[PDB]
């Protein structure tokens, strides 16, 4: 909401 | 010679049809032609250097009302990046994630089953990776107008940003997009409708400079054994 509980999204990086 | 090899030639354009699903409602649809395949994408701002069309999934608000699923369904679209790129490359398929949501693919029906079944596998992201042999795709259609019982899958469907569906109904997902190569609907037809009343049936393989084919039974069957040798097999 708040975490995005269960979604397949690995960490952000750029 | 034979007509369907011209889905094998170096240059043609298969014609995607791309449908998209917001918890189990259809939200978007577009048929596309790119040499490069085409790319799933999350918004208009992705990024052009990347090759393949850009197929744009619509922002939930468009057609939800649901606020915590429109939340979830944006963060999706939002974590796309680069996106899923589907391109095809002599008889193959192949897929490559480009961001970061994990996207699970697999081969099944027109319309997922009420039942289920399981993901075929996992779009790869460092590399490239097949998600369709058109070979035994065509041997199998044979065999099903020789009456042996089922036709061949050809509906792509990847689930993007989550699991797939196996323990719930896939209208649970938060994004579903099913890419169907309309060739391979077409040629699937053309077998169903060949064991009937008629002494010829009309075949549009709706591909890159392609003309409708009228065709009987016999002949259509025999095309589909020519195009099987001329294709690789280990």
């Amino acid at each position: 909401s708040g975490c995005f509980e269960d979604l397949a999204i690995s960490a952000s990086t750029s | 010679e034979n007509p369907l090899k011209r889905l094998l030639v170096p240059g043609e354009e298969w014609e995607f049809e791309v449908t998209a699903f917001y918890r189990g409602r259809q939200v978007f649809q577009q048929t596309i032609s790119c040499p490069e395949g085409l790319r799933l994408v999350g918004s208009e701002v992705g990024d052009r250097t990347l090759p393949g069309w850009p197929v744009t999934l619509p922002d939930p608000g468009m057609s939800l009302t649901d606020r915590g699923v429109m939340s979830y369904v944006r963060h999706v679209l939002s974590c796309l990046g680069g996106g899923l790129a589907l391109w095809r490359a002599g008889q193959w398929l192949w897929a490559q994630r480009l961001g970061h949501c994990h996207t699970y693919w697999a081969v099944s029906e027109e319309l997922l089953p009420n039942s289920g079944h399981g993901p075929d596998g996992e779009v790869p992201k460092d590399k490239e990776g097949g998600v369709f042999d058109l070979g035994p795709f065509i041997v199998d259609l044979i065999t099903f107008t020789e009456g042996s019982g089922r036709s061949p899958r050809y509906a792509l469907w990847f689930c993007v940003g989550e699991s797939w569906p196996q323990d719930q109904p896939w209208t649970k997902r938060l994004v579903m997009v099913k890419v169907v190569p309309t060739c391979l609907r077409a040629l699937v037809e053309m077998a169903r409708v060949g064991g009937a009343s008629s002494l010829e049936n009309t075949v549009d393989l709706h591909i890159s400079n392609s003309h409708p084919l009228s065709l009987t039974s016999d002949q259509y069957k025999a095309y589909l054994q020519d195009l099987v040798e001329g294709m690789d097999f280990q």
